[PDB]
């Protein structure tokens, strides 16, 4: 029959590990680095565009930062295609919650569902897992600013500052070195760019190789606001923080 | 790999054979039938002193006149017992009478070979055979007291006495001699207790061993620790008596 | 590499399908059976090996009828043959139900052909272990056909398959030459009984039992029937004679 | 419109003695004001010393008796030709009937 | 790892061996065929080899009548050829019923080619060891020749050849067109276009044919038919009286 | 039908529900509580078709309790009522629709305000100072329209209510065997066990 | 669609996928549960492979199934969720149909069943999880503590632990827990728990979390300090000798 | 029967590679070169018509397909795969957009839909990834002109200009030189033909080349008149003659 | 070799064999011997019942399918239950729908076609049991031999199981004689018991180890065990 070509993507190793998840992660480890730092008055998402050219249209490109809700956004590390499938179901989920309760979906609730979807491709169906890791940056009126992370395994955790993708080990060490609870968004923004700048496999950290987003509470309002920086906005901030 | 319903060159079903192996590793279970009733005994076997030994259920009631003992991967036996109880109850609902012990057994055995990845014959949904055997003991107006051994193979036999589990081969050999058609219930009780003691690594007390029986008058009952302890004591005395 | 012969729908590097070829082996190892197309019908005959005195004589009939005008005989795995006939009966019944006219022989051939060819398209099925000689009389005369495990089939003047297939083919070829104007039903029956006796030499170990059936416009009215009683004993004699 | 039910008349009687029992029924089968048969048995011996009769709509009545007799047959297969007790038959018949609770056997059955 | 040679999945070189081997199977029959376009007709010639004497020569063919207008010749094993034929016939009957007009030759080719493309991607379907040559006189495109292979590829041709000696036949035809400068046989009658076909088939293969060595199909405005041993003989006799 | 009354005062919501349960010719019970607590600070009263009534209430209860356990949090009164509306709105186009009408009284511990929601079997939801299902409003609304004040005390509320219940005992044809009253406030849900002469 | 038998027998009568599932448990953080004379306590350790998490939001180890029953575990986190959800749902359903909250034993028998089912069903792998379920049966004050494993087997314990180094901490418990006299105080019970964890946690004030369950739906999780205090009073016990 | 290939045929290797996708990409590198150039007032996609037989009729086979009246597509890799992808693309543009909103989808979105179809063939049971890479060029009222590339993995990215297939490396380099943000459509077409020349071995003419553009609206190609807001398709495939006239000023 | 072609029944060996079926066939040889034979008035089944311990019971080898048909098994007890149950249904269906007793030859065809389905499709497994079917129908007494390969045959007599070849020779030898034992069931049975005893070795046939079944003209299919078969030992 067919059993002959069945890779058996959902089984335990003799050590009790999930092969495909392990391998999926190994895949993720080569993806452009993504960092998420949570300040006291906001959150920051920074990602490095993997592979670029003079011709690559940047104003139209969005390979790592996607808006899920008006208060939640994610940074992707891994297969962009796999990411989108997951992204979209998440966007639907947020709207169903809103349609049912008339309240925006609490950040963890959305993260747990998406993680559960992933967990599934891990326990049944003979399909490969999604080669993606997410950094969720969102805000709700129950836990305020939150920063999460989920990977192919289907597990997720909360963080003050974190990175996914390539050179995480280095990036983590550096964040764990300069992160302070009292940090202000702009402090976080600066720390984020510094970290990438030091972990890049590239020569210099130019704007054309970056994607940036912030979820702050524009004081002159009383409500929270998501902002995905545009090529020029990233180019500006890059000069100011002293990376020119 | 190799289909879960494949035949060996010797004409045996692999999965079933291996199944039988897991059963040999199971805790000892013994049953003795006598014209006064049937006795069912088992080896608890706690994997630690912190484990509350009476939360170990290896002898369960199918119906008031039918009980059984298990050996092997005991988790597997849960659904078997569900089916069994539902069969006994259902038969009563549809016929206003008690289900014969043999039929109850035949019913359980019928689930046995209901495994595979797509076996042509119906819709056998269950990825593997059960890894547990059962000694079904009961009484009915047709064939009185009966003891049955049902295996994951789907077959079953009727015995006057039968031992399954790690100590079986030896215990069975013993039974071959100890058993005679004129045994009394009490005699059977001691005999079971004795054989369990011989094959059990553990010094048999009323906490790592459990007795039970099924008789026409009171049906299936599981002996409480106190009751068994005394039978254990009563046994030590008679033994050291010669 | 190798192993192109373990799965059924696999093309070997030289374009073959060994599983089908192995099926043929089961066929060649079977009893010999033939078909002779006469000038107004068809005759079928088959070798029945007497494994022991214990077999009730004349009782384990091999030749089967489809509808009322078709005759089928096969060599190889009998159960596989019955299976194919059952499908044929369904196939003919379906056809008649919608078009009223009993299924034409050529149409029937393609129904079986398409069906048998289907069992060479997937690895979840085993090809048929039989070659089948079949035919009948319809609106356009007699038609004789032989179907291969591969699904291949053509129209024949004479056809043979099985253990003694070579002898048969030799003898059939002779008839073709010595009768450029056609053979009669009555004569094909005799000539058929002879060929079976001759072809029985490549199996001369076990004693056998002859079985013949025919479908003639003038002898059976176009309806398939078994040759029995006198006309049968008669052909047995014509054969027993020419074998000495 | 199509009415799936009919009435074939008939009348049956069941009386129980201390060590015996009787089930009787006329042998006339009808349709409106016409007689379909002056002799069409209505009471049947179903084995294991059980007599049965499903009176009313004959198609349904025959269906039931047939279905019950078959139930007896399998009872023997499944339980070693064990005799089906009258009480058990009764409970079994209850399930046969209630099984069609929402499109019943239009008959008054007695065993 | 090495099973990338047993099912339709990629090999490290980006290849699909099973598709390649399917192509291999198309020559099993050891029969060549070619098709050409006339001024307003289309002809397909195919060799016919019936060696067994016990066969009824008339029941042997690799040319099919898909519809009143589409004709299909197959290079490959008869069981797969017949599977393809049946399907195309169904696809044509259906197309007419749904869209109200006769399915065009090129469209039927595309539809069949797409079906093949699938066996190329889905793992449980094996490709068919056949190459289908569809011909007709489209009510919009005129004489048409469209052929499809186990790879799911297809395209239209001025003329085409298929089989073991496909190359010999092809270059012969190429030459003829390089010469004539036109994309068809400038002949009003199909009998002549048929003769042209058989003639060049002979030149390229360096073989003479009898009336039982060939199989011929002709497509004209509103009708595709095949010739008989005799219709052929007449055609053969004609070319003889030119040499 | 049954009396299902609701009135939102300053710091709580009061729900009055008739106690009688009549089945044809006989009144089977006179102490029936047509209510279900969906969460510590959310209460739902109901009336309608025989089986559907409780089946729906309990179904909603079960689900809201599951949401509480899972998120370790109590959904706002608004959120609960939205969920309840969605469910009734579905039923409306189902094979056999739930014929139930409900009042939802809750105290939003985050907003620190009491809220009253009225929803019918069609999934028609509206938030009100006071409301009722069935005919109850026909006799009582004129009283409430007159004396209701947003800053009323729970005591004034229970008074204006008693006033309403009297008009119902005067002009309504059926004997509903009085009402059972309940208050939902910052501290939860409690039953005014003495309204049979308050 | 996909129904390949992933859990099957091998020659020696083993079902490796279930065994490898257990391996996943051994690698998981440690979990322990000890029952007192009128309470049950559950403790779990916190990995340190990375530290810069947000303890407020990061999902904790002890989960509530109903107001009177909790479940902690050792093994794959993604897997535990599915079991917790199914358990929570069955909890409400039991209240809705039987009009009575589940007994701790029942909720256990249910969770165990789900696990067993995933060992003899096609197209699925066993849960790489072992659990500790504890609480008080409705209108009863006798503490209940149970454990389940990937195989689907379960039983009750006076005290038990699962996860890495569980071998160690169990030993500790076997020679520190007397059924004759169980920790008669929530405090003395939470002490024995923290003591057992310290045998393996290697000084982890923030690496140790505790949750106490008292009769009648009284479940509360301690905070660092409360726990840190226990740790202290304990390290002195050592030095004072 | 019954497809029992319910499991993934593309899985993760210990190195974290997804073999089938890699191989698919390989198949793309082997393919004939095709490119795209975005100008300020248009886009151009082109490739070589590598006739597989002198007897074949290159026109009967188009490698440059119209998806919507303002979106075109071209590829490199497996022709058959691309063909079905084109039918699916044309359909999804309707079922998932035009039938809901009454207007054709915007380039990025259609590209996204196409990408999803491919992504699935990367994870769904019993199938292999598509052995092709596409270059989709279109225009929509709110995003103007755009050019995208979609890979066998389901990934896609926006370009100013790029190439895929056989001579992608070389071609991409020649484009990086000649491209700027001030090109007019005619220039991109010129640069297009020049770039393609290097990749072409033998005959280079309007019959061996296929080139289309997304530019102004073609009322003359609408088919009807009387609806002011409907001005014509922006997609236009050049004719053999149109190509040659240009090759002269090459 | 074989190792590469015996993983299932959907695979032919290079010589055209189906090992999974052949393996199934082995399960029968490993089974307990059972004999079948018939005259013109009766059909008889004789079977040797096997036990586990001396504390166990003996496995039943004969099953009744209808009042005019029954069989004996050799091999997988469960499979015999499955097949005999299917044969009971067929007998039943023939009666309810056509008020017609199912012909032995017909039953044979149905069994054949059912067995064959598990030898050509992925997932299934051949049945691992042999069956001897006897029955008296409109054309008299009959005896059929059913093999898991699907091959069903009508014989005057035969035997299957371990050492079965013994009896089969005896029958093949006695043929002309027993086939004429009409109007005398007791004899036909003694002839059956004598045949089966030619396959003994380990022990001698006792009262709780011998199983006999008979069917005929005015004889509904009936089974004899224990004291019932005493008069034949």
């Amino acid at each position: 029959g067919s059993r002959r070509y069945d890779s058996r993507t959902t089984i335990f190793s003799p050590e009790g590990r999930l092969y495909q998840v392990e391998y999926a992660l190994e895949s993720i480890s080569h993806a452009g680095t993504a960092i998420g730092i949570m300040a006291s008055d906001g959150i920051v998402l920074a990602a490095e565009r993997k592979v670029t050219s003079t011709l690559l249209e940047q104003d139209t490109s969005t390979e790592k930062l996607y808006k899920l809700n008006d208060k939640i956004a994610v940074a992707v590390a891994g297969l962009t295609a796999d990411a989108e499938i997951l992204i979209n179901t998440a966007r639907i989920h947020a709207q169903n919650y809103l349609k049912t309760y008339n309240e925006d979906i609490p950040v963890e609730i959305l993260v747990r569902r998406l993680s559960d979807i992933k967990q599934g491709y891990t326990q049944h169906g003979g399909l490969r897992p999604f080669g993606v890791s997410f950094i969720y940056a969102g805000y709700d009126d129950r836990y305020g600013y939150q920063l999460y992370t989920s990977n192919p395994s289907g597990n997720y955790t909360g963080w003050k500052a974190i990175s996914v993708g390539a050179n995480t080990s280095a990036a983590q060490t550096l964040l764990q070195m300069d992160y302070k609870d009292d940090m202000k968004v702009d402090d976080a923004i600066e720390l984020a760019l510094k970290t990438l700048s030091k972990t890049t496999d590239s020569s210099a950290l130019t704007y054309d190789r970056l994607e940036f987003a912030t979820i702050r509470k524009g004081a002159n309002d009383g409500e929270v606001y998501q902002k995905i920086f545009k090529p020029q906005e990233i180019k500006d901030i890059l000069v100011k923080t002293g990376i020119t | 790999d190799r289909g879960v319903s494949t035949f060996s060159p010797e004409g045996r079903l692999f999965q079933v054979e291996y199944s039988l192996e897991a059963i040999k590793l199971g805790s000892t279970a013994i049953g003795i039938a006598t014209k006064e009733g049937v006795v069912l005994g088992v080896e608890k076997r706690a994997t630690s002193p912190l484990l509350e030994s009476d939360s170990i259920e290896k002898i369960v009631e199918i119906d008031r006149h039918i009980g059984c003992a298990m050996s092997g991967l005991t988790a597997d036996a849960r659904s078997m017992i569900e089916h069994a109880r539902t069969a006994a109850v259902t038969h009563n609902l549809y016929y206003d009478e008690d289900i014969n012990v043999e039929s109850l057994t035949q019913s359980v055995c019928d689930l046995a070979l209901r495994f595979g990845e797509g076996a042509s014959g119906e819709e056998r949904l269950m990825s593997r055979p059960f890894g547990v055997a059962l000694l079904i003991a009961g009484h009915d107006a047709d064939d009185g007291y009966q003891l049955f051994h049902a295996e994951p193979s789907g077959t079953f036999y009727r015995y006057n006495a039968k031992a399954i589990g790690s100590g079986s081969e030896g215990a069975q050999a013993e039974l071959l001699n100890e058993w005679h058609s004129s045994l009394t219930l009490k005699e059977a009780e001691l005999l079971v207790l004795k054989i369990l003691k011989q094959v059990m690594e553990e010094k048999l007390d009323e906490n790592n061993a459990q007795l039970s029986c099924i008789t026409k008058q009171d049906g299936f009952k599981i002996y409480d620790n106190e009751k068994t302890a005394e039978l254990i004591k009563e046994l030590k005395e008679k033994e050291a008596a010669e | 590499g190798t192993g192109y012969d373990l799965s059924n729908s696999v093309f070997s590097p030289d374009g073959r399908n060994f599983q089908v070829e192995y099926a043929v082996k089961a066929v060649e190892n079977g009893t010999t059976s033939i078909g002779i197309k006469c000038n107004d019908g068809v005759v079928f005959a088959v070798e029945k090996l007497i494994t022991s005195k214990l077999l009730v004589p004349q009782k384990n009939v091999k030749i089967q009828v489809v509808d009322r005008h078709i005759g089928c005989v096969y060599s190889g795995l009998i159960p596989d043959g019955r299976h194919l006939v059952n499908r044929g009966r369904e196939e003919a019944a379906s056809f008649k139900k919608l078009y009223k006219t009993p299924i034409p022989i050529p149409a029937f051939a393609d129904r079986l052909g398409q069906y048998v060819q289907a069992h060479t398209l997937y690895n979840s099925v085993r090809p048929f272990g039989v070659s089948t000689i079949f035919g009948g009389v319809d609106k356009n005369g007699a038609h004789l056909y032989m179907l291969e495990p591969s699904g291949s089939y053509w129209g024949y003047k004479g056809a043979a398959t099985g253990k003694g297939r070579q002898s048969a083919k030799a003898e059939l070829e002779k008839l073709v030459d010595h009768h450029p104007e056609g053979l009669s039903a009555r004569e094909a029956v005799k000539q058929a009984a002879k060929i079976i006796y001759l072809a029985h030499e490549d199996n001369k170990e076990k004693d056998f039992e002859l079985e013949i059936s025919w479908c003639s416009l003038s002898e059976t009215n176009g309806l398939h029937k078994f040759v029995k009683g006198d006309l049968l004993q008669e052909a047995i004699d014509f054969a027993q004679k020419e074998i000495n | 419109q199509f009415n799936p039910y009919g009435d074939n008349g008939g009348t049956i009687l069941g009386i129980a003695g201390e060590d015996f029992a009787v089930l009787a029924g006329d042998t006339r089968n009808i349709t409106d004001y016409s007689i379909n048969s002056r002799y069409e048995p209505k009471v049947f011996d179903c084995g294991d010393n059980i007599v049965m009769s499903a009176n009313g709509f004959a198609a349904d009545g025959d269906a039931l008796v047939k279905r019950f007799k078959n139930s007896v047959k399998w009872y023997h297969f499944d339980h070693n030709d064990k005799k089906l007790s009258i009480n058990s038959a009764a409970r079994n018949i209850q399930h046969l009937l209630y099984g069609k609770r929402f499109f019943p056997y239009y008959v008054h059955t007695i065993i | 790892a090495g099973y990338d040679r047993h099912i339709t999945i990629f090999s490290p070189e980006g290849r699909l061996y099973q598709v390649e081997y399917a192509f291999k199977a198309t020559n099993q029959t050891n029969i060549n065929s070619l098709a050409v376009r006339g001024k307003d007709c289309t002809v397909v010639i195919s060799q016919k080899k019936v060696p067994d004497k016990l066969l009824d020569p008339t029941t042997v063919s690799y040319i099919f009548c898909i519809s009143r207008t589409i004709g299909m010749v197959v290079n490959g094993p008869i069981p797969d050829a017949r599977n393809a034929a049946l399907r195309a016939k169904a696809e044509a009957a259906e197309f007419r019923y749904k869209y109200g007009y006769d399915m065009p030759c090129d469209v039927l080719a595309k539809r069949m080619a797409n079906l093949s493309q699938i066996y190329t991607q889905r793992a449980y379907m094996r490709p068919l060891g056949v190459i289908l040559t569809f011909v007709s006189v489209d009510e919009e495109l005129g004489p048409s020749i469209y052929k499809t292979d186990p790879a799911g590829y297809y395209v239209g041709y001025k003329a085409t050849a298929t089989g073991p000696k496909q190359q010999e036949i092809t270059t012969n035809l190429e030459n003829h067109f390089k010469k004539s400068k036109i994309d068809h046989i400038n002949e009003e009658s199909w009998e002549k276009v048929v003769e042209f076909a058989i003639t060049h088939m002979i030149d390229a293969l360096g073989t003479e044919f009898s009336k039982n060595d060939l199989e011929v199909g002709v497509a004209t405005k509103d009708k595709f038919f095949t010739l008989s041993a005799e219709n052929i003989e007449e055609r053969l006799v004609a070319i003889a009286e030119q040499d | 039908m049954d009396i299902i009354l609701g009135i939102r005062v300053q710091d709580s919501v009061i729900l009055a529900s008739s106690k009688a349960v009549t089945r044809g010719i006989s009144v089977l019970k006179d102490s029936d509580d047509k209510t279900r607590q969906l969460s510590p600070h959310t209460l739902m009263s109901f009336a309608g078709e025989a089986g559907d009534t409780v089946q729906f209430a309990e179904y909603i209860q079960a689900n809201i309790q599951l949401y509480s356990i899972r998120e370790d949090y109590e959904l706002s009164p608004q959120a609960v009522s939205s969920f309840v509306r969605q469910e009734l709105a579905k039923s409306i186009r189902s094979r056999r629709p739930y014929q139930v009408n409900v009042l939802i009284g809750g105290y939003d511990k985050k907003k620190n305000k009491p809220e009253l929601y009225q929803i019918d079997y069609l999934g028609t939801k509206v938030e009100l100072p006071y409301g009722a299902h069935g005919y109850s409003g026909f006799y009582t609304f004129s009283l409430l329209d007159h004396h209701y004040r947003p800053d009323m005390t729970t005591e004034e509320g229970l008074d204006l209510l008693k006033l309403c219940v009297q008009e119902l005992e005067k002009r309504m044809p059926m004997d509903f065997k009085g009402v059972i009253v309940k208050i939902v406030d910052k501290d939860g849900i409690r039953q005014v066990d003495d309204f049979q002469a308050q | 669609g996909y129904d390949r038998a992933l859990s099957i027998f091998s020659p020696d009568g083993h079902i490796f996928q279930v065994e490898y599932a257990l391996e996943a448990v051994k690698r998981g953080t440690c979990a322990v549960g000890v029952k007192g004379k009128n309470c049950v306590v559950l403790g779990c350790e916190r990995r340190s492979t990375l530290k810069l998490q947000d303890t407020r939001i990061t999902p904790s180890k002890v989960s509530k199934i109903d107001s009177h029953v909790v479940l902690s575990f050792s093994g794959l986190n993604a897997d535990s969720r599915i079991l917790i959800e199914k358990a929570r749902v069955e909890a409400q359903s039991h209240r809705l149909t039987l009009e009575d909250p589940v007994t701790v034993e029942y909720l256990t028998r249910y969770v165990a069943g789900v696990q067993q089912r995933y060992t003899q069903s096609g197209g699925v792998r066993p849960f790489g999880v072992s659990t500790l379920i504890a609480g008080f049966d409705p209108r009863d004050d006798e503490p209940k503590l149970y454990q389940t494993e990937p195989s689907g087997i379960y039983s009750s314990w006076s005290a038990q632990t699962i996860g890495r180094n569980s071998k160690t901490v169990r030993e500790f418990l076997e020679k520190n827990y007397d059924r004759k006299e169980p920790p008669a105080t929530v405090e003395e019970c939470v002490k024995l728990t923290v003591r057992s964890l310290l045998e393996v946690v290697q000084t982890g004030a923030k690496n140790i979390e505790i949750t106490v369950v008292k009769p009648d739906s009284d479940i509360v999780a301690l905070s660092s300090e409360e726990i840190n205090q226990y740790v202290t009073q304990i390290e002195q016990e050592k030095q004072e000798q | 029967m019954t497809d029992r290939y319910s499991f993934s045929l593309t899985t993760f290797s210990p190195s974290g590679k997804l073999g089938q996708i890699d191989y698919a990409l390989t198949a793309v590198k082997q393919g004939v070169t095709s490119l795209g150039i975005k100008a300020t007032n248009g886009v151009v996609i082109a490739t070589e018509k590598k006739s597989s037989s002198p007897l074949a009729m290159s026109e009967t086979l188009s490698k440059v397909s119209l998806l919507t009246p303002d979106i075109g597509a071209v590829y490199s890799g497996m022709g058959p795969d691309y063909r079905v992808l084109v039918d699916k693309s044309r359909k999804v543009a309707h079922t998932s957009y035009k039938r809901i909103y009454g207007e054709y989808p915007p380039t990025k979105l259609l590209v996204s839909e196409v990408a999803k179809i491919m992504q699935e063939a990367t994870q769904s049971g019993g199938v292999r990834p598509f052995g092709v890479s596409l270059l989709i060029a279109g225009h929509d009222e709110f995003n103007g002109f755009s050019l995208y590339q979609v890979d066998p993995s389901g990934s896609y990215f926006p370009w100013k200009a790029t190439a895929i297939g056989k001579g992608s490396v070389a071609a991409k380099t020649f484009l990086e030189k000649r491209w700027n943000d001030e090109l007019e459509l005619e220039d991109a077409i010129h640069i297009a033909l020049l770039t393609l020349k290097e990749s072409v071995e033998g005959e280079f003419n309007g019959d061996t080349i296929e080139l289309a553009i997304i530019g102004d609206e073609n009322p003359d190609l609408l088919g009807y008149t009387g609806i002011p807001t409907d001005k014509g398709p922006r997609f236009r495939k050049l004719t053999s003659q149109e190509i040659n006239d240009r090759l002269e000023a090459l | 070799f074989r190792n590469n072609y015996d993983g299932d029944t959907v695979t032919f060996s290079p010589t055209g064999r189906l090992f999974q079926v052949e393996y199934a066939l082995e399960a029968i040889k490993q089974g307990s011997v059972t004999v079948g034979l018939r005259s013109n008035t009766h059909a008889v089944l004789v079977a040797l019942k096997r036990n586990a311990d001396e504390l166990s019971s003996y496995q039943k080898k004969i099953i009744k399918c209808d009042e005019h048909m029954g069989l004996s098994l050799a091999g997988l007890a469960p499979d015999a239950r499955v097949l005999s149950n299917y044969l009971r249904q067929q007998c039943n269906y023939s009666s309810l729908v056509f008020n017609r007793k199912l012909a032995v030859e017909r039953a044979g065809h149905l069994l054949c076609d059912k067995a064959q389905k598990n030898t050509q499709s992925y997932g299934g497994r051949p049945y691992g049991v042999g069956l001897l079917i006897i029955g008296y129908d409109k054309s008299g007494a009959h005896l059929l031999e059913f093999q898991p390969s699907g091959n069903v045959t009508e014989l005057y007599g035969t035997a299957i199981g371990a050492r079965s070849q013994g009896a089969k020779t005896y029958l093949e030898r006695t043929l002309d004689t027993f086939i004429k034992i009409d109007g005398n069931p007791d004899e036909l049975i003694k002839a059956g018991v004598e045949a089966i005893s030619q396959s003994l070795r380990d022990e001698s046939l006792t009262v709780d180890n011998l199983s006999i079944a008979i069917v005929g003209k005015d004889t509904p299919f009936t089974i004899y065990d224990g004291e019932a078969v005493a008069k034949y030992i």
